[PDB]
C-alpha cells in the first residue's frame, strides 16, 4: 500500500 | 528545466518478415510530462496503439511505452512521431531493424 | 532483495481546472497499481494479475488515500508558487517517490521519501530516516517546518512497517512471476561501415530484472574506440533489452570481448564475434 501525505504540506 | 525525449523504436522479438510481432516506441528522459506520441505505418496513423502508464526514473525524468501488433514485411515502413514542448516540431523516428 | 515504490506526480494547468494527479506503484520493475485523477470515476486500479484479488476494502482504502494526497499536492503546488515568487499562470510539476528496499530476510535496506519541483530535487529524507536534505532556499523552509513538526517520524514508520509488510504480501501473491531472475541471452552482431571499419554490437535480450551491465573490453587497457550504449528498454512482455557497440578496425574484431553481468547469471558472460 502507498504512502499518505496526512495533510503534511511543504 | 526542459529535457528532450529520447526515442527508441524496436520490436519485442527478433523480426522475421511474415511472422507476427509487437512494435514498441519507448520514450524516455523528458520533462515536462505532457507528450504526444503516435505510431505510423507508411506515413499513416496506426489506429490501435496501446500506451503504458507514464512513470518517472531516478533522475525524475518521465518515460512511457507505446506498442502495437504487427507483422513485418519487405514493403511496409514503421515510425514513431513524438511531439514535446522541448522540440519546435514533432520528431519522426523510423524503425531500424538493427537497433 | 526487492523493492516496493510509489511514483506520484501532480501537474498544474492554470485555466484548465485543477492539477492532474497521478500515482503508479511498482514491485521491482513490475508495475501493479495506478491512479489518475483525469479518469472517469477515478479509483485506484490493478495493473498486475497478482493484485486483482485484493478485496474491495483494499481498493476503497487506496482510493481514499490517493484522493487525500491529491488535495495535499494542490496545496503544495500553490505553496511552491509563493516560495519561488512565481506567477499563477504557468504550469508546474511536483513529484514524490516513496518506498522501501528489503532483503529476503525482511531487513530494510533503504527507505525513500523524496520530492522534486519542476524536475529538480526539492527535499529528500536521508538514509537515517531522521533528517532531511533540502536542495535550495525554498526547500529549507520546508525542512524547518517538517523538523519542528517531526514529520520524518511518521514517514519512517511507513517505511519500516507498512511498506515492508505489504511488499512481503505482494511477493507472496506474485511469487509465480516476481521472484524470477531471467538471465540475458547475448550475441554479437557485425556491421561493416563504408568508412572501412566495423561496428560490433553486443546484444542482451530477454532478461529480468532490468539492472544489467554490458562492457566491451580488450585485455585490461582502456578502450579509446568509438562506443555507444542504449538505455535499457522493455520488450513489453516482462523482459528487458539492451545493447552496447564499439567501432573497431577491420581485421581486429577478435581482440574485443563483450562482458555481460546480470543477477540471473551464475557467471558473467564473455562473448566474441
Amino acid at each position: 500500500r502507498g504512502p499518505g501525505c496526512a495533510f503534511v504540506t511543504i | 528545466i526542459q529535457k528532450t525525449p529520447q526515442i527508441q523504436v524496436y520490436s519485442r522479438h527478433p523480426p522475421e518478415n511474415g511472422k507476427p510481432n509487437i512494435l514498441n516506441c519507448y520514450v524516455t528522459q523528458f520533462h515536462p510530462p505532457h507528450i504526444e506520441i503516435q505510431m505510423l505505418k507508411n506515413g499513416k496513423k496506426i489506429p490501435k496503439v496501446e500506451m503504458s502508464d507514464m512513470s518517472f526514473s531516478k533522475d525524475w525524468s518521465f518515460y512511457i511505452l507505446a506498442h502495437t501488433e504487427f507483422t513485418p514485411t519487405e514493403t511496409d515502413t514503421y515510425a514513431c512521431r513524438v511531439k514535446h514542448a522541448s522540440m519546435a516540431e514533432p520528431k519522426t523516428v523510423y524503425w531500424d531493424r538493427d537497433m | 532483495s526487492h523493492s516496493l515504490r510509489y511514483f506520484v506526480t501532480a501537474v498544474s494547468r492554470p485555466g484548465f481546472g485543477e492539477p492532474r494527479y497521478m500515482e503508479v506503484g511498482y514491485v521491482d520493475n513490475t508495475e501493479f497499481v495506478r491512479f489518475d485523477s483525469d479518469a472517469e470515476n477515478p479509483r485506484y486500479e490493478p495493473r498486475a494479475r497478482w493484485i486483482e484479488q485484493e478485496g474491495p476494502e483494499y481498493w476503497e482504502r487506496e482510493t481514499r488515500r490517493a484522493k487525500g494526497n491529491e488535495q495535499c499536492f494542490r496545496v503544495d503546488l500553490r505553496t511552491a508558487l509563493r516560495y519561488y515568487n512565481q506567477s499563477a499562470g504557468g504550469s508546474h510539476t511536483l513529484q514524490w517517490m516513496a518506498g522501501c528496499d528489503v532483503e529476503s530476510d525482511g531487513r530494510l535496506l533503504r527507505g525513500y521519501w523524496q520530492f522534486a519541483y519542476d524536475g529538480c530535487d526539492y527535499i529528500a529524507l536521508n538514509e537515517d530516516l531522521k533528517t532531511w536534505t533540502a536542495a535550495d532556499m525554498a526547500a529549507q523552509i520546508t525542512r524547518r517546518k517538517w523538523e519542528q513538526a517531526g514529520a520524518a517520524e511518521r514517514d519512517r514508520a511507513y517505511l519500516e512497517g507498512e511498506c515492508v509488510e505489504w511488499l512481503r504480501r505482494y511477493l507472496k501473491n506474485g511469487n509465480a512471476t516476481l521472484l524470477r531472475t531471467d538471465p540475458p541471452k547475448a550475441h554479437v552482431t557485425h556491421h561493416r561501415r563504408p568508412e572501412g571499419d566495423v561496428t560490433l554490437r553486443c546484444w542482451a535480450l530477454g532478461f529480468y530484472p532490468a539492472d544489467i551491465t554490458l562492457t566491451w573490453q580488450l585485455n585490461g587497457e582502456e578502450l579509446t574506440q568509438e562506443m555507444e550504449l542504449v538505455e535499457t528498454r522493455p520488450a513489453g512482455d516482462g523482459t528487458f533489452q539492451k545493447w552496447a557497440s564499439v567501432v573497431v578496425p577491420l581485421g581486429k574484431e577478435q581482440k574485443y570481448t563483450c562482458h555481460v553481468e546480470h543477477e540471473g547469471l551464475p557467471e558473467p558472460l564473455t562473448l566474441r564475434w
